């Protein structure tokens, strides 16, 4: 799609940007963002708006570790939204970008996939109807069906609320919160805690509690605990 | 109480008649009244247009006795479609495609009858074969600037799909009025009619021109190709060692080899293989 | 080819801009000023550009 983003007609450039933004969405990718760096530098305004939207859709819940361009783009959103002389159709993308970036208190990531590669349906329907804000504003307000909370939880006797705290021995910056403006090896993640599928595979069950997670935990979902 | 994401439909005959009447009165401004309907509260359709006798000055054009207009709109009810007068158009030859001071004067009078009154500005001078310059304007209240004129509940009529010009932004544009986006609706009866008005029937397709003129034409093209290649020899063999960045600056004169060769290749091949193919078709189809 | 067609559209846009009056330089002056003369009219003490 890389050469297709450089077409003579800017509708195809908008479409190429949005295709990059909805295909590799939820996974921070180097080259897809690299194609979107010069996309927000062009005289046509709606392709600038689509470039901002597609770039904010692919930097979700990733704090300055897997992709190092997050802080520069986060400054770019505020720079465009605070500029006194810009296209209003362009700053539509700027105001919506802050919404789709820090969605749901950094707890929900849009993902068309699921646990095992099976296709997840409300997310796909939500993205397809999200492509219609060029024709109606409330029609592409549908995004909450595209948002799934990424947490590991699970309760022993139906509603028996346990206490599991362990997180892997990786440095506490890959999984860190954005820490808004307003060196321990291991970290602690209490019984409700977020986990994104970038270092989902690194965590371990704690070996201090007698309860064990039964299913070989590599999934964001529901577990049972056998208190031995 | 809201001006939504509006749209104007124009038919094919309306645009053709528009351009013909604009060209027929090329140095001055011609007049006209539009025929159509309000299909919904969102969009406005123009299905027909017609012209009237006028009376033109150097800077102005006025109407005549309007018993023509009343009797014409009475008689057009009888044959077929009884629409209404949804708008008016004029022409602006060589101008900025904009509403002037006296153009906006009668727009209030046309808007006082019906709210959804559309002005249309065409220009037959700046219009070229591939694209006709056209614009539709809607008068906005000059008393209300503090509020919004159109809420823009979507992004249809915006910097989307069109950009405001410079000369329209001088004489008015988003001031005192605004613009609306034009799309063309094509019905199947005219759709499968418009794409076939260039072909011929079977005598044109199967016709060898003549062989004497073909031989003389090939003789002439090969004869000039001789001297053209003789010039091409010196053009290649000179090739002064100094980077084309200035060899394109000494080429800007009358120099012509390497450029007329492939054109002669094209006009030789595409006139010989077609004639030979048609000769074979003629000699074994009829028998 | 895509660069060529985009250049043609942007050329149609940019061709509406103004021109530039040619002239000859009489002599340079102090504080980055030159003395130019246009063809029909007289002389002008003008400034220079950064490039």
């Amino acid at each position: 799609v890389s050469l297709l983003s450089e077409s003579y007609n800017p509708h195809v450039r908008y479409g190429a940007a949005m295709a990059l933004g909805i295909c590799c969405a939820g996974t921070g990718n180097k080259e897809a963002i690299n194609l979107l760096e010069p996309m927000t530098n062009d005289p046509v305004n709606y392709v600038r708006q689509g470039a901002l939207i597609a770039s904010a859709l692919i930097m979700i819940q990733q704090t300055e570790i897997t992709c190092p361009k997050v802080n520069q783009f986060r400054q770019l959103y505020s720079k465009v939204i605070n500029d006194k002389h810009d296209d209003v159709m362009a700053k539509f993308g700027a105001i919506l970008a802050q919404g789709i970036l820090d969605a749901g208190g950094h707890n929900v990531t849009i993902s068309l996939q699921s646990r095992t590669g099976h296709t997840h349906m409300p997310s796909v329907v939500g993205v397809l109807v999200f492509t219609q804000f060029w024709f109606w504003f409330p029609l592409s307000h549908f995004l909450s069906l595209a948002y799934t909370p990424t947490c590991v939880i699970g309760l022993n006797k139906d509603l028996k609320m346990p206490k599991v705290q362990y997180k892997s021995n990786c440095k506490p910056s890959t999984f860190a919160y954005p820490a808004p403006l307003e060196e321990p090896n291991f970290q602690l993640l209490d019984n409700p805690a977020r986990v994104m599928p970038a270092q989902l595979k690194v965590l371990t069950m704690p070996e201090t509690c007698r309860y064990q997670p039964f299913k070989p935990l590599s999934i964001g979902g529901i577990i049972i605990l056998k208190d031995t | 109480a809201v001006d939504t994401a509006e749209q104007v439909y124009i038919s094919s005959l309306a645009l053709l008649k528009m351009l013909k009447h604009g060209r027929a009165g090329v140095p001055m401004e011609v007049m006209g009244l539009m025929l159509g309907e309000f299909v919904d509260d969102y969009t406005v359709r123009v299905i027909d247009v017609f012209a009237m006798p006028q009376s033109g000055t150097g800077v102005s054009v006025e109407a005549v006795d309007p018993v023509f207009q009343a009797k014409m709109l009475d008689m057009l009810k009888q044959t077929g479609r009884p629409e209404m007068v949804v708008g008016w158009y004029h022409s602006h030859p060589g101008f900025g495609c904009w509403l002037s001071g006296v153009d906006i004067n009668t727009q209030q009078s046309f808007e006082a009858l019906s709210e959804r009154a559309v002005a249309v500005v065409v220009d037959p001078i700046q219009s070229v074969k591939g694209k006709v310059v056209i614009d539709a304007f809607r008068l906005i209240n000059a008393n209300m600037m503090v509020l919004g004129h159109e809420p823009r509940q979507t992004t249809s009529n915006l910097g989307h799909l069109n950009k405001p010009s410079i000369q329209a932004l001088i004489h008015g544009l988003n001031r005192h009025y605004y613009s609306i986006t034009i799309n063309y609706r094509k019905n199947e009866l005219e759709q499968k009619m418009l794409l076939n008005l260039h072909k011929k029937s079977w005598m044109e397709g199967l016709t060898l021109q003549d062989y004497s003129e073909h031989c003389k034409h090939n003789e002439s093209v090969v004869k000039e190709m001789l001297e053209l290649a003789k010039n091409y020899n010196k053009a290649v063999e000179e090739e002064d060692k100094m980077t084309p960045e200035q060899l394109a600056i000494k080429n800007v004169g009358k120099q012509d080899p390497k450029r007329h060769l492939e054109e002669h290749v094209d006009v030789l091949m595409t006139s010989n293989i077609v004639q030979c193919l048609a000769a074979m078709l003629d000699t074994v189809v009829f028998k | 080819l895509n660069a060529k067609v985009r250049l043609l559209r942007e050329e149609l846009q940019l061709l509406q801009e103004q021109g530039s009056y040619v002239g000859e330089v009489v002599r340079a002056m102090d504080k980055k000023k030159v003395l130019v003369k246009v063809h029909p009219e007289g002389k002008f003490v003008v400034d220079v550009d950064k490039n």
